[PDB]
């Protein structure tokens, strides 16, 4: 059945799981032609999925190659995903195949039912939470790799740094989410909360900087009210 | 013409032949059913008086043998038997004819409609949908399900429709999950038709068969079964042409033949919509599509 807000501690049990996100897969800039008419110019993308009681993030690179000659990208997006995921299942040993895969958007249920159908005691389920997995694209160091790549690639990251060394799986999503959304709602000032003090510096082999448990407090309730100020600018409330 | 004679008619009961039917009172002297056009399968089918639930009623073809109606009070219930003996049985017929206590299988001239509702319905082909190898005729009641219906209990009783699922295996060749998902023509043309049915026309006559049984008696998974076969030729991109022109015939005279007021639980929104306007074969139903739009505009 399709996860919310109501079985969301089942994300940090031990059984295998995986979040994909596709809403980075197929990237376009829009742009007038000669003419004047309107043509797109697609970009690298990245299919985003994410173990979320480990952290494990499988980042696979979507070249701008794939689209070459090929109609109907938006939905041949949503297959590529699929074939791509269902690859990845495929090469991971028995013990760490996913017993569910729970997508962010419905419309990747069918494709990814059809190329999982070899696989029918995986668990396909949509989501009904408004997960920020599209804001992936503003940490710097996964952008970077998303735009410098030059050819089809799969690389692996932790997207927990070390949290987990101090804090459980439960904690380390919601601030995972709670950067991305803020990330989402405002880029430029979320970017300049996490970055404002030079003295605090993130690890050549890490996404995020190294806070002390006390300055993440500060990050997060600096996160926070960024949310909701923007809030009520959306709806003048 | 062919008779079906009746023993008797015991309990109160609508009986229907094909698409017409009868009240018969209890105890009215009622003896059957004469006039049968040889040449096509056909039904015959009772709901009782008290009971308007389990409608239920017989398949047969009056060239495979010498069939009647007698009601079993143990059972509760009208069974169809077959008589071997042909002099006892053209004497039970002649006299009950004499006697003028049959009703007259009741054909316009003018009327193709069970024709074009059967035109590929045989009776071998209905048999093994429906496993009963001692009779010659097949039991068909609203209740029955389907054999896809019981792998999601008893298998004596069920329908054997040929499986139709659009995300399996079998539909789905490795390597062409998007293509074949989308275009369901390989599915259609080399699993179902070159495959399992061997020719378009035992295709039709299944599809036309579980609309009759859908229409009849109710039968929700021959419902099921009728879209789903419907579907799966408005899916796929190619298709042969004889194919969609005897499709738009079919489905035209099915859509014609509907209880009106049946119209909410007999046809699936999803499916008519999709076929009619959004399929590959939105442009080759026009007949079907004509009727549709005059008879049930708000389904659309
Ligand atoms: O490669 C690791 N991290 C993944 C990338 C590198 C930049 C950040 O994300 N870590 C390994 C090196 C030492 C520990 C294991």
């Amino acid at each position: 059945g399709a996860m919310n807000s109501s079985n969301y501690a089942e994300l940090f049990n031990n059984d295998i799981k995986l979040f994909v996100d596709d809403t980075n897969v197929y990237r376009v800039t829009v742009h007038k032609t000669f003419e004047g008419n309107v043509a797109t110019k697609a970009i690298n993308g990245c299919i985003f999925t994410l173990n979320p009681k480990t952290g494990h993030l499988f980042l696979k690179i979507i070249h701008t190659s794939v689209w070459a000659g090929q109609k109907r990208l938006s939905q041949l997006a949503k297959w590529k995903t699929a074939e791509e995921v269902s690859a990845l299942v495929r090469s991971l040993p028995k013990e760490e195949q996913p017993k569910q895969i729970i997508v962010t958007r419905k419309a990747m249920l069918d494709p990814l039912e059809v190329h999982m159908l070899d696989f029918p005691n995986i668990a396909i389920r949509p989501t009904e939470l408004r997960l920020p997995f599209s804001a992936a694209m503003s940490i710097d160091k996964l952008s970077d790799v998303v735009m410098k790549a030059t050819e089809p690639q799969m690389v692996l990251f932790n997207i927990y740094d070390d949290w987990l060394d101090r804090i459980s799986s439960y904690t380390a999503f919601s601030r995972l989410t709670l950067l991305l959304r803020a990330l989402k709602t405002n880029e430029e000032s979320a970017k300049m909360i996490l970055l404002s003090d030079p003295t605090i510096t993130i690890k050549s082999y890490h996404l995020w900087p190294s806070f002390t448990d006390e300055q993440w407090i500060t990050i997060e309730s600096q996160m926070r009210d960024l949310i909701l100020t923007e809030y009520g600018r959306k709806y003048n409330v | 013409m062919n008779t079906v004679p009746f023993t008797s008619a015991p309990i109160e009961v609508t009986i229907g032949i094909d698409q017409y039917s009868f009240n018969v009172k209890e105890n009215q002297p009622f003896h059957g059913i004469k006039d049968i056009p040889i040449g096509h399968v056909h039904v015959i089918h009772f709901q009782h008086a008290d009971n308007s639930s389990m409608r239920y009623g017989y398949w047969f073809d009056c060239r495979m043998g010498n069939f009647y109606i007698q009601y079993d009070p143990k059972d509760g219930l009208y069974k169809m038997m077959e008589e071997r003996d042909g002099a006892k049985f053209e004497n039970i017929v002649h006299n009950f004819k004499e006697r003028q206590m049959m009703v007259s299988y009741p054909k316009i001239d003018e009327d193709d409609t069970w024709y074009n509702l059967t035109e590929f319905v045989q009776m071998d082909k209905i048999r093994k949908i429906v496993r009963k190898d001692e009779n010659q005729f097949s039991y068909v009641d609203s209740s029955m399900t389907t054999v896809q219906e019981n792998e999601l209990s008893d298998p004596a009783h069920s329908l054997n429709y040929t499986v139709i699922n659009f995300k399996s295996r079998e539909a789905i060749r490795p390597g062409h999950e998007m293509e074949d998902f989308l275009d369901k023509s390989y599915y259609l043309n080399t699993v179902m038709l070159q495959g399992i049915f061997k020719n378009s026309s035992n295709y039709f006559g299944e599809l036309q068969f579980a609309f009759l049984n859908a229409m009849f008696f109710g039968n929700y998974g021959s419902s099921l079964q009728w879209h789903a076969m419907i579907e799966l030729i408005c899916s796929s991109a190619t298709v042969p042409k004889h194919m969609l022109d005897k499709l738009d015939e079919i489905l035209y005279y099915q859509i014609k033949t509907l209880p009106e007021q049946y119209s909410d639980i007999l046809l699936n929104e999803r499916v008519w919509n999709i076929c009619l306007y959004s399929s590959f074969q939105k442009n080759s139903l026009h007949n079907t599509e004509k009727i549709m739009e005059n008879k049930y505009p708000e389904l659309l």
